[PDB]
């Protein structure tokens, strides 16, 4: 879900 | 009821790309992009992964938002  | 839910859940998806992406997931039709992005992926650009867990989750709750919630 998160991108980093 | 006094604010949004998955909306900001996406507002946090790294503003870099995962942000507007996850939005895409729970923003367009439940399958407008959730698919073209979480289905015919070539090398997993970014919105598909981010927005795949964010779109799928949006569904899980949005349908009957009441129990736990995924991404």
């Amino acid at each position: 879900c998160l991108g980093x | 009821m006094l604010q949004k839910k998955i909306e900001e859940i996406a507002a946090k998806y790294k503003h870099s790309v995962v942000k507007k992406c996850c939005y895409d997931g729970a923003s367009v039709n439940n399958d407008e992009t959730c698919e073209q992005r979480a289905a015919r992926i070539s090398l997993g650009p970014r919105c598909i992964k981010a927005f795949t867990e964010c779109c799928v989750v949006a569904s899980q709750l949005r349908a009957n938002i009441s129990h736990k919630d995924m991404c």
